[PDB]
């Protein structure tokens, strides 16, 4: 028992949402994700390559409207957000693949 | 633009699940029907009454109309 590494009970993913609203906050944060493959899967490489294509942005990036990331260009062109990031958070048996952006109340829809 | 100007809301949390993770018509007997009854009950004595009264009025007036088409023998009792 002492030198046996315990296997953890699996965690079930659920498509769903949770909305904590407070119009008193300056900007809004949104994060959306699908279920990931977990450390061991080779696919995680491709997934990361994918997030590489979408990339990330943030108002200080000087590249501006010329960034290669389409979402970043749009973000710039249409003042879509203050920032956004892709991510591929992995875990032993599962993970979270998605994105998170920060925007002003009235540009949330177009960004999403 | 009507979404984002509607109201000032603070501190309310909401949880919801994708349509594919839940049943479309759940708990028909444990929740559905009981309420259908609940609702029916709560209302019956407000709606039903005037309709019932309307019915009677109809029934009366209808029958009363036919009775006036029939003959009253007391008009021919001394017609020899």
């Amino acid at each position: 028992k002492e030198d046996a590494v315990p296997i953890l009970p699996r965690c079930r993913f659920t498509g769903s949402e949770i909305r904590a609203r407070d119009d008193a906050l300056p900007v809004a944060h949104v994060a959306l994700a699908v279920e990931g493959p977990g450390w061991a899967d080779p696919d995680n490489v491709v997934l990361h390559v994918a997030n590489a294509i979408i990339g990330r942005y943030d108002r200080t990036f000087g590249g501006g409207k010329h960034l290669s990331s389409r979402l970043a260009a749009l973000a710039v062109e249409h003042k879509l957000c203050h920032s956004f990031q892709t991510f591929n958070t992995s875990y032993s048996d599962t993970g979270l693949f998605g994105f998170h952006f920060v925007a002003d109340p009235l540009s949330i829809d177009d960004m999403m | 633009i009507h979404f984002g100007n509607l109201a000032r809301v603070r501190h309310i949390i909401t949880y919801s699940l994708s349509p594919f993770e839940q049943r479309a018509i759940p708990n028909i007997f444990s929740d559905a029907l009981p309420n259908v009854w609940r609702r029916f009950s709560s209302q019956v004595f407000k709606v039903a009454p005037p309709f019932l009264g309307a019915y009677l009025l109809y029934s009366w007036g209808t029958q009363e109309f036919e009775r006036l088409k029939r003959k009253n023998p007391a008009d021919y009792e001394n017609d020899q």
